[PDB]
């Protein structure tokens, strides 16, 4: 349906792309390439399902050549800057290869990409189309929920400085 | 005919879209009486030697190179304390690169483009859209150093550091 | 084919080709001098020198030579010989950069014809693939000695 | 040239070399400088016209 | 300071300046009563020459050894409001009645009569080109990209040689 019945439904969003419910207030994929703002909104998204991940996980596991941190976000500061360099430059040459060495809304899809596509599929889980379909609609709403709780876990893992499971064990309200 | 960075003025008659940072933006205007080329090769080479100063401005906050380790983090203190021998070869090696130009710009002024000094090592340029990507990009960032560059200087002029220095002291105003 | 960075768009490509072929000879001799310094010594070397390796011979006879020993001159013998020798050959370069008949590295130096003798289709591919080894060991051999004092077979032998 | 246009002087002993006058008339006879031209510029002795011959008379 | 000069604050020759010329102007007083005129006009000018020779004091300006202000104008912006700030106000004054009589002399030449029009000045219209002189700068230099502050050489009379 629409997502926000008293707005008029936005021209450019037409039912193909998967997770259309109809939500553009402000007025995107009027002005920017909807090419260009699905490839942001699955990028945001694994990024963040990987960063919730993470959290989670560096607040139980640590490396034996790393340094523990206090919380998951405090992890950052206590391994080495060399390190956090090549994990940049990793991700970079990543982002290079992936995308041809086109990385601007101009050039990106000169080559007729598709957008979130790397043609990334070792295990062939979207061998099957519809199949295929329903997880591009499951991972476009699992982007969007991680996007929001890494958002929330980061931030109250700075405030309260007691990691996520240990919080919820120990929940104490601002006072 | 009217200019489309200035609207209710009429379209500078030199100036075309083909240009790469074309906006339509002569106010006074200097291609009505210069030529156009000659003002962009200026544009183009004052763009690239402002890029490398804005770079130059910031850089020797992260890191110094080991010889001069001991100079200063304020660059118009650091632009006196190199000794006259450094500058020589400074002034040698632009030299040395302005002779390319200085063939370029007056004996085939007319076989080319603006700022094409043949320097594509790594073969970018190649892709068309890629070729008008970076063609407007090097022109909007070298316009955007040029202002930049500007302002680093004069705020090193009244608050005696660097830019990084003095943002993060909060030196922002006239002691 | 290897030019990821298209450095000879840089630079003519004659006048790059000569460079690296002199860096390639210029090497081999640095590094098969090193590996042979250390297996022999000329006779009387060990009162000027010492135990010195590669890169402090340098710095030992010219600080002698820095005195007025008349038994430490070598480095200004062979910078003499050699500056001679560059000053000499030196229109060569730019005779083949204008079109000349002679080719890169080729000063006709083939005293026992050896590569004259047989096709000389593939001596060529050896000196360069050689020289390039040359040039890499040669760098590895002097920042090894600039951390470990040991010289060629030193370090070779054992593994600190 | 014609009568009523407007011409740039060419005689460089003119008062009014390289300014521009009107052609007043134009003779036919054998005349050595057959163009009168007319200024707004007074010279030196308050003439304001003169004869010139078609080569010293350029057309603007 | 600048060029072994002192400040005008410190120099003791400044305030004997000060001193000489506030006793020149006493001893005139000293020879009339308390609420005349030449009195009371002496008085102001003892106030004024104090007023002079105190602003001046603190005003950053460097006395020589003759204990008199000197100007540095060799471009150091400590010293600007002597005569860098003063000359970019007397420049836009002067850029002003050029740019203004040159739009006069221009329209008058478009007149029915133009030597008429600069004996007997059109006054509406010469004050309309008197307050357009406030963006010279700017109107100026459109005029002269434009091709038309500038005439080419062969619109010029010159001389035979
Ligand atoms: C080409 C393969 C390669 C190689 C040889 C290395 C080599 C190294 N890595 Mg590893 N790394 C790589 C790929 C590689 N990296 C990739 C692809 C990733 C991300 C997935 C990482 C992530 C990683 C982390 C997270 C850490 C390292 C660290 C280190 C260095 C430790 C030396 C030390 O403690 O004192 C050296 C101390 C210094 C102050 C000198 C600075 C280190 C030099 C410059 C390392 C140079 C590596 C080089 C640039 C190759 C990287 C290319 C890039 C695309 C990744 C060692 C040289 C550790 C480190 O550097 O801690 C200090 C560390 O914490 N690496
Ligand atoms: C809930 C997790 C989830 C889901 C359902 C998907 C679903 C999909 N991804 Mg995404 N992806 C994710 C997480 C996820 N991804 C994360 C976290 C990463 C980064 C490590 C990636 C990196 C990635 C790349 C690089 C590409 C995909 C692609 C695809 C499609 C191929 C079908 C497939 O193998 O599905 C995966 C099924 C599972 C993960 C469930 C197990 C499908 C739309 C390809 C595509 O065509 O995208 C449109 C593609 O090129 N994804
Ligand atoms: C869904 C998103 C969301 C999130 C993440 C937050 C987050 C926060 N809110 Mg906000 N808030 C929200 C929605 C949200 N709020 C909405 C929609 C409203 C209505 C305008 C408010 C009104 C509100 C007020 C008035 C206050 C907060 C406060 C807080 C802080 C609570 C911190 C703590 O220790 O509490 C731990 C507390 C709990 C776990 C208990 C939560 C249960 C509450 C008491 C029940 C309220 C039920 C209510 C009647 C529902 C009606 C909905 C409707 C009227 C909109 C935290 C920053 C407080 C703050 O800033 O204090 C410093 C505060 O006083 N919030
Ligand atoms: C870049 C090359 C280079 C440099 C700078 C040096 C410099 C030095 N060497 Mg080392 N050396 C070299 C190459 C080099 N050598 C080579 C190629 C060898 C033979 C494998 C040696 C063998 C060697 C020994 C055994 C000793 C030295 C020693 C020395 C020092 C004194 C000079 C001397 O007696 O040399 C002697 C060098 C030679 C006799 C080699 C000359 C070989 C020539 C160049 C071959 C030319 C062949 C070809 C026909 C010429 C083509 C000409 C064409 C271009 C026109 C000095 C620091 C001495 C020293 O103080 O060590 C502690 C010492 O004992 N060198
Ligand atoms: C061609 C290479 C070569 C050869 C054949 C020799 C041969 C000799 N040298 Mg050595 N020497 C060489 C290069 C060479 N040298 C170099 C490159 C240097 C430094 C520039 C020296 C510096 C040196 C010293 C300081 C002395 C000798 C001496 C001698 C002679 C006596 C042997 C001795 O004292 O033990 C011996 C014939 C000695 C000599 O002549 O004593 C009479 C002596 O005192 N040598
Ligand atoms: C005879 C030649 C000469 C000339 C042409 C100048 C010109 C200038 N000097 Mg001076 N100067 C001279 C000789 C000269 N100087 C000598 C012999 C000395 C003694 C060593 C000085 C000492 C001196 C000092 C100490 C300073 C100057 C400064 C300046 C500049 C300020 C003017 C301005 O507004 O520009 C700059 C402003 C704009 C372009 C825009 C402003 C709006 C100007 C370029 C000042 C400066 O900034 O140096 C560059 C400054 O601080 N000058
Ligand atoms: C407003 C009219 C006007 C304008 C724009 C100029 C412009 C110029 N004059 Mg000319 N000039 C003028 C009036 C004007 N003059 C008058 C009235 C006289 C007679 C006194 C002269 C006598 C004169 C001489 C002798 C010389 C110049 C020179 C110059 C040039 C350099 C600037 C200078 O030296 O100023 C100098 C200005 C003067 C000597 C006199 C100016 C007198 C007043 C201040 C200006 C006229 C005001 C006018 C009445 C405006 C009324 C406006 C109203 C109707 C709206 C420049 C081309 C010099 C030159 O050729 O350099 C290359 C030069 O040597 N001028
Ligand atoms: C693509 C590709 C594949 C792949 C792959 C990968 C790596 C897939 C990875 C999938 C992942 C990691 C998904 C993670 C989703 C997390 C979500 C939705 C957020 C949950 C938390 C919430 C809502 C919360 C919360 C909270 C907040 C904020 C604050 C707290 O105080 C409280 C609370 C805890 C309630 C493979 C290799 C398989 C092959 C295949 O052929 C191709
Ligand atoms: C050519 C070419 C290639 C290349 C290359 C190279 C070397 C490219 C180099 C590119 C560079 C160095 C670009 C740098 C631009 C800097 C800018 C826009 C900074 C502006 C500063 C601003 C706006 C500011 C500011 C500031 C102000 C004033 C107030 C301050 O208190 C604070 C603040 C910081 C905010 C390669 C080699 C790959 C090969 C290829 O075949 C061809
Ligand atoms: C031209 C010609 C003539 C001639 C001639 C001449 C003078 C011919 C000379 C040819 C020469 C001198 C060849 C030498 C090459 C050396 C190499 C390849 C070494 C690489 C070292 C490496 C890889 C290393 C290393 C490592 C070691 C072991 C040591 C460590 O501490 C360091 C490290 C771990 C890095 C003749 C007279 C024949 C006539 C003919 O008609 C024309
Ligand atoms: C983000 C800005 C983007 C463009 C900014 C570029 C500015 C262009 C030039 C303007 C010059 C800045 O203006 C300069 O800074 C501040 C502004 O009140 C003034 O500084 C004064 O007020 C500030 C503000 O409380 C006081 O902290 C300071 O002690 C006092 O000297 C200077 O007297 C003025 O000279």
């Amino acid at each position: 349906d629409n997502a926000m019945p008293f707005l008029e439904r936005p021209p450019k969003l037409d039912g193909s792309l998967a997770g259309d419910v109809g939500f553009d207030p402000v007025g995107f994929s009027n002005y920017f390439d909807l090419r260009w703002l699905r490839e942001s909104e699955l990028k945001h998204g694994r990024v963040c399902m990987l960063g919730v991940t993470g959290l989670l996980v560096q607040e139980a596991v640590c490396l034996p050549q790393f340094s523990n941190g206090k919380t998951p976000v405090d992890d950052f500061f206590v391994v080495p800057a060399a390190g956090l360099w090549q994990v940049f430059f990793a991700i970079g040459a990543v982002e290079f290869f992936s995308h041809g060495f086109k990385l601007t809304p101009g050039d990106m899809f000169s080559e007729g990409r598709e957008a979130g596509d790397f043609g990334f599929d070792p295990l062939g889980c979207g061998k099957n189309p519809d199949a295929l379909a329903r997880r591009r609609l499951v991972e476009v709403k699992n982007g969007r929920l991680a996007m929001i709780a890494f958002g929330g876990l980061l931030h109250q893992q700075l405030l309260t400085g007691q990691g996520t499971f240990e919080q919820l064990a120990n929940f104490k309200a601002i006072a | 005919e009217m200019s489309e960075a200035i609207p209710f003025m009429p379209k500078p008659a030199n100036i075309d879209s083909s240009m790469p940072g074309y906006a339509g933006f002569d106010p006074l205007g200097f291609t009505d009486y210069y030529s156009a080329k000659w003002m962009q090769e200026a544009e183009i080479k004052h763009g690239r030697v402002c890029m490398l100063a804005a770079l130059g401005m910031v850089f020797p906050e992260f890191a110094k190179f080991p010889q001069f380790a001991s100079f200063s983090t304020n660059p118009l203190e650091a632009f006196y304390q190199v000794s006259p021998a450094g500058w020589g070869q400074i002034f040698l090696f632009i030299g040395v690169l302005e002779t390319f130009s200085y063939e370029k710009s007056f004996y085939n002024f007319e076989g080319g483009a603006p700022g094409a000094l043949g320097f594509d090592p790594l073969r970018m340029s190649s892709n068309p859209a890629s070729a008008k990507q970076y063609a407007a990009a090097e022109v909007r960032n070298g316009r955007l150093a040029m202002i930049g560059f500007s302002g680093m200087l004069h705020h090193a002029i009244v608050s005696k550091q660097g830019p990084i220095t003095q943002i993060v002291e909060q030196n922002f105003y006239p002691k | 084919g290897f030019d990821p960075l298209g450095l000879s768009t840089l630079c003519n490509v004659e006048w790059l080709r000569e460079a690296e072929i002199k860096h390639c000879r210029v090497a081999m001799l640095a590094a098969a001098g090193s590996i042979a310094q250390d297996l022999y010594q000329f006779p009387g070397v060990e009162k000027i020198v010492g135990s010195a390796k590669m890169t402090g011979v340098h710095d030992k006879i010219l600080a002698a030579a820095s005195t007025g020993d008349y038994k430490a001159q070598a480095m200004s013998q062979i910078l003499f010989w050699t500056s001679f020798l560059e000053i000499v050959t030196l229109p060569a370069v730019f005779e083949t950069m204008n079109g000349g008949p002679r080719k890169p590295g080729v000063f006709f130096f083939d005293p026992l014809g050896l590569g004259k003798g047989d096709k000389m289709g593939e001596m060529e591919l050896k000196e360069i693939k050689n020289g390039r080894l040359a040039m890499i060991g040669v760098g590895g051999m002097v920042h090894h000695y600039l951390l470990t004092g040991k010289g060629p077979i030193q370090f070779l032998s054992g593994i600190p | 040239v014609k009568r009523g246009s407007k011409v740039r002087i060419l005689r460089k002993e003119s008062y009014w070399y390289q300014d521009i006058g009107t052609v007043a008339t134009i003779d036919t006879s054998g005349i050595r400088y057959p163009v009168v031209v007319r200024f707004e510029k007074v010279s030196y002795s308050g003439v304001n016209t003169n004869n010139f011959s078609l080569d010293e008379v350029v057309e603007v | 300071d600048v060029a072994g000069l002192t400040p005008c604050g410190e120099s003791k020759e400044f305030a004997r300046r000060l001193d000489g010329s506030v006793k020149k102007l006493q001893t005139r007083l000293s020879k009339y009563e308390a609420g005349t005129p030449p009195a009371l006009a002496l008085q102001k000018q003892i106030d004024k020459t104090k007023n002079r020779f105190d602003r001046y004091g603190k005003a950053g300006l460097l006395c020589g050894t003759d204990g008199l202000p000197h100007l540095i104008t060799d471009g150091r912006w400590t010293h600007s409001g002597e005569f860098v700030i003063p000359g970019l106000l007397f420049l836009y004054v002067a850029g002003w009645i050029g740019w203004v009589g040159r739009s006069y002399v221009l329209f008058a030449r478009t007149a029915d009569k133009p030597t008429e029009k600069e004996i007997i000045i059109d006054v509406p219209v010469a004050l309309s080109f008197v307050s357009t002189g406030f963006i010279w700068p700017f109107s100026a230099f459109k005029e002269f990209t434009s091709g038309n502050l500038i005439v080419p050489a062969d619109e010029i009379t010159v001389s035979p040689r």
